[PDB]
């Protein structure tokens, strides 16, 4: 089985934890520093609980509750089995949630190509990369530069267009 | 009556991280001790900061070196999602710096060269963990340093730039604190350089109660160096702690270093004028009213994400394939204004690299200069 | 065969440099421009880009240059208006009008054999590699860069029986048939040979049958750098003033040694030259690599 956390928050002396899953056997929680929490494993499907605090019989407000037919009103716990998987978890937690011009960085008046082998070029910073630089039209003809990394390897290609 | 989560015992409150609490773990049975960051799902999905962890999961899952702290098993429960990670009885370098006076130089050497070796295997795995204090550097029983809390920690992706200005206002790089934006590693060095200073002389290198003086003295970048402190890492001190991000040092620079060489342990390391998109002097909002009437005279679908950034897409005629670019609105000074021109990885075809120049030339034979 | 076993191993990509340049030019682009653009970046061929086919139909190389000079140049006292305005897919559909030959390029992916065989198959010297899954060119193959790879084995393993033989003994080139050129041979004749015959460098040779120096169609390039060009009248010596001691191989010399004489010197080809400094045949990177492969 998946393990469930059981926390209490509210105050108190003593609190226990009654619930489908023990056959309604009072359940001791561990109180930290003003908190009072059981980690218990549950089968994946439907379990109901309620706390016993100083005495009184109460249900956790904040979560899921359910009337009985004879007015028992317990909390309730849908154990999914996307909860017990991580990556599950999150993901159906971001599907759940439903000026001035920035000042230029440095970086990018940073170039390979001003800055051996005419075709050898120096590794460029990450952040240079898949941007578009370009040369002042002479002749009729402008000149588009960008460098690209394939795999491990980088490639600043050059395109001579005519305009 | 134990708390258990996996097979450890759940027991006292270690700290209060970034976004969790983290508590110690003794196992059931060998006793073995582990350190457990309980976020809970409810309070992580108030924040929008789920993306956020399910990278840093990724991330610290991957790692694997001997100066960061090691994520050994994510527990995920229906309430909360329980980070089992390597536990350190040393406690935090800061309280060392504090109970016991400033470390000697040959110990000040040994630690700064395994936190930065951490701090280089992040950047070498596009990893920038912001927020690199004293205080997020714990300490095992052989007085070894080791990285923690990536609560802060972002992936560096090719092409693109960070903005969130996080940290503390002590270790935050100047352009952290002027909120400008940044690659990242070059924020990590700012942070590391100040460590450093913090493990030679016990202080702060910038420092004061007043908050807007503590400011200016960072982006002043003027700081003390004591009598004692050796004029070679002074000159490293001064390298790392530059204001100028591009004039600042990188891990090649200190790796060079004299200072940082001396004693390094083998474990540790391995081993024609071009303008950037077209420059128009008009109104910031002018220029994005001028390039909305030219997208569309192109006949471009696009997405406004803020008034300077947009994200533009255009099919093919021959191919039909729809390749993406974005744009983005920079100040280059009070006068001018500079738009740039990034290109949109997609996912046989024709060519992604010229299809992309083919879209620019088009904007920029209309367009200011 | 051990070399050629070791080719069908190690993929394109492990060929490909750290970081590189690559010149793409739009088959729009005025041809004069064009070639000017090899010359100011440094490359020797550049990958052809048609705006209106979105592919790379072809490439630009000097046999280019060498192809338009030859067939356009009347004389001196008249410039040559057909290589001043003209478009590359302009030239492209006179050139390979009747015999039409598609792009030949191969996959980062691809093996260093099928690479070294598609360059012998098609007979060319620049092979483009193109990346299937985003279609861009991203560096271009040469036999110069393929035997500096395949020498930096050769040297580490074992050598086998040939590396030891003679060149002679193996026969290993073109020997019959020779194209040369004179000292006072001009250039537009040059020029003509290296149309006919398709080969990439031409001895020239004195007075008697000795070989002075070698003209190949890397010097060509030298006539659009130096935007000299429409004088090609001038002789193939005049030509070579721009610029070294000539490079030369006997048929006694051991094929180890002769691989090991042209990646160190960084030539594309030696000259099989007898006792009394005469030209007896040759021996290009083309011929090393088809042996071993
Ligand atoms: N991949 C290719 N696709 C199409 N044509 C090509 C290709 N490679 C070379 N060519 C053509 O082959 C001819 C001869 O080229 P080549 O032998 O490679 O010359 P060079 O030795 O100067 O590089 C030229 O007309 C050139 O355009
Ligand atoms: C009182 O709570 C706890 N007590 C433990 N003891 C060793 C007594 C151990 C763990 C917790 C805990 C705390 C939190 C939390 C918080 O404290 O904000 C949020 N979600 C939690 C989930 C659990 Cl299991
Ligand atoms: N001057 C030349 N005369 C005759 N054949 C040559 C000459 N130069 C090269 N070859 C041959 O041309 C072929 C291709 O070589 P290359 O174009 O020089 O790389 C090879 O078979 C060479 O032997
Ligand atoms: N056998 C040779 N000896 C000396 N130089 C040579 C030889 N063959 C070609 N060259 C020179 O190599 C240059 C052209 O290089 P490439 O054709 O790329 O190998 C020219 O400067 C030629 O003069
Ligand atoms: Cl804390
Ligand atoms: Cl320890
Ligand atoms: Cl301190």
């Amino acid at each position: 089985a998946r393990p469930t956390v059981f926390r209490w928050t509210g105050g108190g002396k003593e609190v226990y934890l009654s619930g489908s899953f023990n056959n309604w056997s009072k359940l001791p929680l561990t109180r930290d520093h003003n908190n009072f929490v059981a980690i218990l494993d549950l089968p994946e499907g439907e379990h109901q609980y309620k706390f016993f605090v100083d005495g009184q019989w109460t249900h956790d407000p904040s979560e899921p509750i359910v009337t009985s037919q004879l007015g028992t009103v317990n909390n309730i716990i849908q154990v999914k089995k996307t909860d017990f998987e991580v990556f599950d978890a999150l993901m159906v937690d971001s599907q759940k949630c439903s000026k001035a011009p920035p000042i230029l960085p440095p970086h990018l008046l940073q170039v390979i190509l001003n800055k051996c082998d005419p075709a050898l070029l120096p590794e460029p910073n990450h952040v240079m990369l898949n941007h578009l630089y370009a040369l002042s039209i002479k002749d009729g003809v402008m000149v588009l530069s960008a460098t690209h990394r394939y795999k491990k390897k980088y490639v600043t290609t050059l395109l001579y267009k005519p305009i | 009556g134990r708390v258990k989560i996996g097979h450890y015992i759940l027991g006292d409150t270690l700290g209060v991280g970034t976004f969790g609490k983290v508590k110690v773990g003794k196992h059931e049975l060998t006793g073995h001790k582990v350190a457990v960051k309980i976020l809970n799902r409810q309070k992580i999905r108030s924040l929008d900061v789920v993306g956020k962890i399910r990278r840093e999961i990724q991330n610290l899952k991957l790692f694997r070196h001997p100066h960061i702290i090691k994520l050994y098993q994510v527990i995920s429960t229906p309430s909360d999602i329980f980070m089992v990670m390597e536990y350190v009885s040393g406690g935090e370098l800061f309280d060392y710096i504090c109970k016991n006076g400033r470390l000697d130089e040959k110990e000040s050497r040994r630690l700064f060269q395994q936190i930065l070796s951490g701090v280089d295997y992040c950047h070498r795995h596009m990893v920038v963990h912001r927020d690199l204090k004293p205080e997020n550097v714990l300490l095992d029983a052989h007085m070894n340093a080791k990285i923690a809390d990536f609560g802060l920690s972002n992936m560096m992706s090719d092409g693109e730039f960070l903005r969130t200005s996080c940290g503390s206002p002590n270790y935050a790089a100047p352009e952290v604190i002027s909120g400008r934006l940044y690659a990242g590693p070059e924020v990590d060095i700012w942070s590391s350089g100040v460590i450093l200073y913090a493990l030679l002389c016990g202080t702060l290198p910038f420092d004061d109660d007043h908050v807007p003086t503590l400011f200016k003295k960072i982006c002043d970048g003027i700081f003390y160096t004591p009598q004692y402190l050796n004029p070679s890492v002074i000159s490293l001190l001064k390298h790392m702690l530059q204001v100028d991000p591009m004039k600042r040092a990188t891990i090649k620079d200190i790796r060079e270093h004299e200072w940082f060489k001396q004693d390094l342990p083998k474990y540790l390391f391995p081993e024609a004028k071009w303008h950037l998109g077209i420059r128009s002097q008009s109104r910031p909002n002018d220029i994005m009213a001028e390039v909305c009437r030219a997208i569309k005279q192109l006949d471009y679908e696009w997405k406004v994400v803020n008034p300077y950034y947009l994200r533009v897409r255009r099919k093919n005629p021959v191919t039909s394939t729809f390749s993406k670019m974005s744009l983005q609105l920079y100040q280059v000074d009070s006068r001018t204004y500079l738009l740039d021109f990034r290109s949109i990885d997609d996912e046989r075809p024709g060519s992604h690299t010229i299809e992309f120049f083919e879209m620019c030339a088009n904007l920029i034979k209309i367009l200011a200069q | 065969s051990v070399y050629t076993t070791f080719m069908k191993s190690h993929r394109c990509y492990d060929l490909i440099p750290t970081s590189s340049k690559l010149v793409v030019f739009d088959t729009s682009l005025q041809v004069k421009k064009a070639f000017f653009a090899l010359v100011t970046n440094g490359v020797r061929a550049a990958p052809l880009w048609d705006s209106k086919k979105q592919s790379f139909v072809g490439m630009l190389t000097i046999t280019d240059f060498i192809n338009i000079l030859h067939r356009y140049y009347k004389s001196a006292l008249v410039q040559i208006y057909e290589l001043e305005e003209h478009k590359i897919e302009t030239w492209r559909e006179v050139y390979l009008q009747d015999s039409f030959k598609p792009l030949v390029c191969i996959s980062p992916n691809a093996s260093l054999f099928d690479a070294v065989s598609s360059l012998i198959r098609n007979k060319i010297h620049r092979l483009p590699v193109i990346d299937p899954e985003s279609g861009n060119t991203l560096y271009i193959l040469t036999h110069k860069r393929i035997l500096k790879f395949l020498k930096l084995f050769i040297t580490e393993f074992p050598k086998p029986e040939f590396m030891s033989k003679s060149l002679e003994e193996l026969q290993i080139g073109t020997y019959a048939n020779i194209a040369m050129v004179r000292t006072t041979t001009p250039v537009y004749v040059a020029l003509g040979i290296f149309v006919q015959h398709r080969v990439s460098a031409l001895p020239v040779v004195d007075e008697k049958g000795r070989v002075v120096d070698i003209y190949s169609k890397f010097d060509v390039i030298n006539l659009a750098a130096e935007k000299t060009y429409n004088n090609l009248d001038v002789s193939v010596t005049k030509a070579l003033q721009h610029r070294e001691g000539v490079l030369k191989c006997y048929l006694h010399e051991t094929l180890e040694a002769i691989i090991n004489r042209l990646v160190e010197a960084e030539v594309h080809r030696l000259v099989v030259v007898d006792e009394h400094d005469v030209v007896k045949g040759i021996v290009s990177l083309s011929d090393i690599l088809q042996a071993l492969v």
